[PDB]
């Protein structure tokens, strides 16, 4: 009923973001004949709405050094981020930021005529001593919309074959090595399986889960959900990160380069609240920090507007001409939703929803992870980069900037390791006929579905669940409610509804498709949030305020009883979903605190961490 | 692994004969007066063209000559008022197409291009279309 | 209750035989976001979920949503939803393109267009690609602003005339903005083969400064200014 | 040359600038240095200016081949009248004036 058309590539990406793009044409450039399968145009993608920048050690602002940036990553993960992949980030920063002003993005500038670089987030000299750091580069703050729109035409001098607005539905697994993806063409209707030696997942992350996020409709969690219905784990999926300042409303991201440029928030007593909860950060404090502190004021009777639901961004006191030269993408966007004049009044702002610091778990050199017995293995043929990986580079808090920087390292390094481990024409391996019939199953299932429930309900359903069950602060009984109702959100799935149909451009359909992926992430995050008794970077739990280490590391290490594994909490959440009842399984795997090269850069020990 | 004239050859050869349909244009769009000026400046261009061509054939192909075609003219008496309106007619396309056309040149060394000066510079035209008309159909 | 209605343009390629039609929803606006993207993802969700259109960012920075909103080309997740309850919003697809389905374009031209110019960094040199960053003065670098911003929505060039009879051989707004862009930038090297490449009837000179382009482009740019530009560029470059 | 298209360009504009200067001209120095000065001006503006309608308007390699061909002969034609108007009748500055005092 279904016409499948069968394709043969060396290597597929399925993203075409900015990690996606990166990979994909990296690859191309070592003689790969590579595919790009991706369900939006390539400029459409949510990186093109990143504003503040990317994070480069250049030192063109002052002296800088790639391993106070390590530093800065290491602390800012609250030590879960594992310290070979944050050393291969950082130290390839530099590197990684002067190849995309080669390819011609458009970065603001210095009197020196170099890139242009603000402070930002929980950024440091001297290794947390020497005071606020200025290496985030930025295109005013529209960096994610340069960035992307330099990576897709320098994509276009490669031979990569781009399958675009074609909707990945699963990977092609044989003998736990990936072998490809199948996946629909939404022009026309028809099937697709691409066959490839590799495959790279940077599919982007999940915030549609929740009611309020700066994410675009298309963040749906499309490839960790493909990842989960492979029997595959994914990785601490409960550390979500709400951005201090979404927009009130519409959830529309004001950068965090406000805050860098000299904006401060305020509440409704006109005070500057983050001097009072990190007196040396204050408002470039880390963002699970400065989310929480916003978080507090609202709910102790702070909040501005007529709700008492929000605070204030202030910018108005800085000249007019540095928010023209420095944020005229939040100056419009301000006026269009929010009616706000910059150089007048406030922005009204709250913490949303922004970014997913867990994801498909990779090493350092971008290839998936199983984790067996106490020992990590890789998954033949399957890479993950960018949001929908982890690293993990991010741990428990993602410092901002770093994101960019992700996308760009470790695009690029998917493609070198599979040029240093394979070569190019290597006989693409045989699926069995009927691979990927499954998806083609459950696609008509939908297509056709008729229940009592549609999908936009059930969707609201999912994303007010999450909102108010597994948001800013969370408890065990509020978490344990919400598994609860998102367990059976997930089984009333078999009442689903839809009109449309048709097989050509049925959204009714693509969305459909999307909400079980949302789902697939949701169970993983409030199970795997309801499990972790600790509170660690972005995940905070009232119940079990402090974070729990091997060690007590506020106390010197002299004769202390180190702690067994399955007693601390210092290990990333591997989260499993039996995809026909929902059930979610948990196990954990350690935090790699080794470095790529202990005397070049010393491993971090976890410290408490404060700002 | 398509060049840009392969795309922009498939896309046409998949359009054509597909059972698409081509989506409304210039029967839905919104009017505003400079592109209202924009069609105009090219009628009124077609339209003086049209009338030289004519009017050229006319002194190779009529068998006396303008002397006697104005005597002729003068002859019926016409009233000051239907001759005031046929020199208004006649001097209208030739005073609109000129202003604007002055406008033009002004475009294409790169000045007016803020689109409140394509306002202001279009209601200019118009006035002044107005003004030396009315003047010269009065000489 | 505000009740608020909406003519939408209708066809599907999966009927046999269907024509395309406006339908008209009601929406009440006292229920809805503020922009018109607000009122199709509620008929989407609430009313009729078959009807398709494109949309992704929400905000004005992806360009997906481009579609023509009461008479003029814009997108329509920042384009304010009219309050007056007396008129009705016919809602079309962006004019003169062939549809897919209801509000979605095939754009696969006009991104063909956009490979055509090449818009990427060219250096003659391109040896040292990696080792340091280029240097750019200040000065140079704001000549880029007005032109990096691009969406690439297709508004601009899917409102011009020129571009509706001639879109197969005339660049359009779009593209031609993009190639000064690449042509201005102090960094690249290709400024005179990019001039060149527009010599000929068609690419550019089929721009007769109608400046619906302008008027219609939701980021403020001037696609018609830029336009201008080139064609100056072109009457006195020297090979 | 290789710029036929930015010179065609331009060569319309002064064309344009030319017959703009001769209005004036007739005015004030009506005679036959001006009155085949816009015989010229007019006709190769014109003849320029329909070119372009037929190129926004006219497709398929025939159709083109028609219009163009056409549009000379009107062109051509034309001119020779102006002239001929020039010569053996009292030129185009004196018959606008003689239009004028009707
Ligand atoms: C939301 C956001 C994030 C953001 C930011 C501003 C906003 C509003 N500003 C940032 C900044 O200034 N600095 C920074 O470091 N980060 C910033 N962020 C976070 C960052 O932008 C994102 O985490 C990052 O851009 C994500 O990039 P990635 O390349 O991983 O993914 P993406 O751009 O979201 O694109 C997803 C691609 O995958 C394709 N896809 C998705 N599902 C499918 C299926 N089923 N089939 C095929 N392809 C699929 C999409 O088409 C897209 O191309
Ligand atoms: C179109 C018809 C042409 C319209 C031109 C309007 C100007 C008429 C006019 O008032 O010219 C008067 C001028 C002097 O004559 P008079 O008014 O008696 O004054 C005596 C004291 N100076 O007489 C003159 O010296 C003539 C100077 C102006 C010459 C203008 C030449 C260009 C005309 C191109 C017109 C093309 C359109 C043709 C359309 C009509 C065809 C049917
Ligand atoms: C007597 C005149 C006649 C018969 C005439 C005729 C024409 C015609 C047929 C066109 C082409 C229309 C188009 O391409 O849309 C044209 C274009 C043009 N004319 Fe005239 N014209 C006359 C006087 C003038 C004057 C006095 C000026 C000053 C002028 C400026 C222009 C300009 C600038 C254009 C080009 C418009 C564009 O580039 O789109 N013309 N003319
Ligand atoms: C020879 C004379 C030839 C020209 C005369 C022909 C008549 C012209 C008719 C078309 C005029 O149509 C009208 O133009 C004006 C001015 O651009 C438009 O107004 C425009 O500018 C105003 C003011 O900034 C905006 O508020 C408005 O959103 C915009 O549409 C109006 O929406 C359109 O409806
Ligand atoms: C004589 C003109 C007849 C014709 C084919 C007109 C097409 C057309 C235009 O090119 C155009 C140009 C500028 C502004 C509005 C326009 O609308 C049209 O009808
Ligand atoms: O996510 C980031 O790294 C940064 C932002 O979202 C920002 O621009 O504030
Ligand atoms: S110039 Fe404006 S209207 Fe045209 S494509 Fe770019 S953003 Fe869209
Ligand atoms: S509307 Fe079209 S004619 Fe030129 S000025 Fe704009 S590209
Ligand atoms: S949805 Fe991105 S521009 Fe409207
Ligand atoms: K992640
Ligand atoms: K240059």
């Amino acid at each position: 009923q279904y016409p499948v058309v069968d394709h043969e590539f060396d290597a597929v990406v399925v993203g075409a973001g900015g990690a996606g793009l990166r990979a994909a044409f990296g690859l191309s450039e070592a003689g790969f004949n590579t595919a790009c399968v991706t369900k939006l145009f390539p400029t459409r993608s949510h990186t093109v709405a990143a504003q503040g920048g990317i994070n480069a050690a250049l030192g063109n602002m002052e002296d800088d050094n790639w391993r106070w940036h390590f530093y800065d990553t290491v602390k800012g993960s609250d030590w879960l981020g594992d310290q070979d992949a944050i050393h291969y980030m950082t130290e390839q920063a530099p590197a990684a930021v002067i190849e995309l002003e080669n390819y011609g993005m458009p970065f603001s500038r210095t009197e020196e005529g170099k890139i242009y670089q603000r402070a930002f987030g929980g950024q440091s000299l001297q290794f947390g001593k020497g005071g606020q750091a200025h290496r985030c580069c930025c295109v005013a703050d529209r960096t994610g919309h340069s960035l992307l729109h330099t990576l897709y035409g320098r994509s276009l001098r490669y031979d990569t074959s781009y399958f675009v607005e074609y909707f990945a539905l699963d990977l092609l697994m044989e003998n736990g090595e990936c072998r490809g993806v199948i996946a629909l063409c939404i022009e026309d209707g028809t099937i697709h399986r691409f066959r490839a030696k590799n495959t790279v997942i940077a599919t982007g992350g999940y915030g549609r889960t929740y009611f309020s996020c700066t994410s675009a409709h298309t963040s749906t969690g499309d490839g960790t959900a493909m990842v989960t219905r492979a029997g595959l784990p994914c990785q601490d999926l409960e550390f979500v990160q709400f951005h201090p300042t979404g927009i009130y409303g519409a959830g529309c991201l004001i950068t965090e380069g406000c805050r860098g440029e000299g904006g401060i928030l305020i509440n409704s007593q006109g005070e500057r609240f983050m001097e009072r909860y990190a007196p040396v950060a204050k408002d470039l404090a880390s963002r699970d920090v400065v989310s929480r502190s916003m978080t507090i004021e609202i709910r102790e009777g702070r909040g501005c507007g007529p709700e008492k639901d929000h605070v204030y961004l202030q910018l108005h006191h800085l000249p007019p001409q540095q928010l023209a030269t420095r944020l005229p993408g939040i100056s419009e966007t301000a006026m269009i939703f929010a009616g706000v004049d910059v150089t007048k009044e406030p922005i009204p702002v709250l913490p949303t929803v922004h970014y997913n610091m867990g994801g498909i778990p990779t090493n350092y050199k971008g290839q998936v992870i199983t984790h067996v017995n106490g020992e990590d293995k890789v998954v033949p043929g399957l890479y993950a980069c960018g949001e929908a990986a982890s690293a993990s580079v991010h741990g428990a808090n993602r410092l901002g900037a770093n994101s960019l920087l992700d996308l760009v390292v470790f695009g690029r390094a998917c493609a070198l390791t599979i040029a240093e481990t394979c070569k190019p024409g290597e006989p693409v391996p045989s699926i069995k006929p009927n691979a990927g019939e499954e998806s083609v199953a459950n696609l008509d299932k939908l297509r056709f579905a008729d229940g009592t429930i549609r999908t936009s309900e059930a969707r609201l359903n999912m994303q007010k669940t999450m909102q108010s069950h597994a948001a800013v602060f969370r408890t065990g009984s509020i978490l344990q409610e919400g598994c609860e109702k998102l367990s059976q959100i997930y089984r009333d799935l078999a009442h689903l509804k839809t009109f449309d149909r048709g097989i050509v451009w049925n959204t009714d359909l693509v969305e459909t498709l999307e909400l079980q992926n949302l789902m697939l992430c949701a169970l993983q995050t409030i199970y795997g949030a309801e499990a972790r008794k600790e509170s660690r970077g972005a995940h905070a739990r009232e119940d079990y305020k402090l974070r729990i280490d091997e060690f007590d590391y506020s106390k010197p290490l002299q004769g202390q009883q180190k702690r067994p594994f399955e007693e601390h909490w210092r290990k990333h959440t591997l989260s499993y979903v039996d995809v026909k009842s929902g059930k979610v399984t948990l196990k954990y795997r350690p935090v790699i605190d080794r470095t790529l090269n202990e005397e070049d850069c010393s491993s971090v020990p976890p410290a408490i961490r404060s700002y | 692994a398509t060049t840009a004239k392969e795309e922009m050859a498939r896309f046409w050869e998949k359009n054509t004969k597909s059972s698409r349909p081509l989506s409304p244009h210039i029967s839905i769009y919104k009017w505003s007066l400079p592109m209202a000026m924009s069609i105009t400046h090219r009628g009124t261009g077609v339209a003086l063209s049209l009338g030289v061509s004519l009017f050229s054939l006319a002194a190779l192909l009529l068998p006396e000559q303008f002397p006697h075609y104005v005597a002729v003219v003068k002859s019926l008496s016409l009233s000051p008022a239907l001759i005031y309106s046929a020199k208004f007619a006649l001097v209208f396309p030739l005073s609109y197409h000129t202003w604007n056309g002055i406008r033009h040149l002004v475009w294409d060394m790169g000045k007016g291009f803020k689109l409140s000066q394509v306002e202001q510079s279009g209601v200019v035209v118009l006035i002044l279309t107005l003004l030396s008309s009315a003047a010269i159909a009065a000489m | 209750s505000r009740i608020k209605k909406f003519s939408i343009y209708r066809w599907d390629p999966d009927k046999p035989g269907d024509k395309p039609r406006m339908q008209t929803y009601e929406v009440d606006l006292n229920k809805c976001g503020p922009m018109v993207l607000d009122a199709l993802i509620k008929i989407k969700n609430e009313l009729d979920s078959t009807l398709t259109f494109r949309r992704s960012c929400r905000e004005g920075i992806c360009g997906s949503c481009a579609m023509n909103i009461a008479g003029g080309n814009t997108l329509a997740c920042t384009k304010k939803i009219d309050p007056d309850l007396s008129k009705t919003t016919k809602i079309y697809p962006l004019p003169h393109m062939y549809v897919v389905k209801d509000l979605v374009p095939d754009l696969s031209n006009f991104y063909a267009q956009y490979k055509s110019i090449e818009p990427y960094l060219k250096k003659k040199d391109e040896s040292k690609q990696g080792k340091e960053q280029y240097l750019q003065s200040i000065e140079d670098r704001q000549k880029l602003d007005g032109l990096y911003e691009c969406i690439l929505c297709a508004c601009c060039s899917t409102s011009c005339p020129s571009y509706w009879w001639n879109g197969d051989k005339y660049l359009g707004p779009a593209v031609l903005m993009q190639a000064y862009r690449w042509m201005i930038d102090s960094r690249d090297d290709y400024t005179e083969e990019r001039l060149a490449q527009l010599q000929d009837p068609f690419s550019l000179y089929r721009c007769h400064t109608i400046m619906n382009c302008t008027r219609t482009c939701p980021k403020g740019l001037n696609p018609g200014k830029a336009i201008a530009e080139i064609k100056k560029m072109m009457a006195t470059y020297k090979e | 040359s290789s710029k036929a298209a930015s010179l065609h360009w331009t060569s319309e504009r002064a064309v344009s600038a030319l017959l703009l200067g001769l209005l004036p001209a007739a005015y004030l120095y009506p005679g036959p240095a001006v009155d085949y000065s816009l015989a010229a001006a007019l006709t190769l503006h014109g003849h320029w200016g329909l070119g372009q309608v037929i190129t926004d308007y006219v497709h398929g390699d025939t159709p083109i081949k028609v219009a163009n061909t056409g549009l000379y002969v009107l062109s051509a034609i034309t001119f020779t009248g102006l002239c001929y108007f020039n010569y053996y009748d009292v030129g185009i500055c004196k018959a606008v004036a003689m239009l004028w005092s009707i």
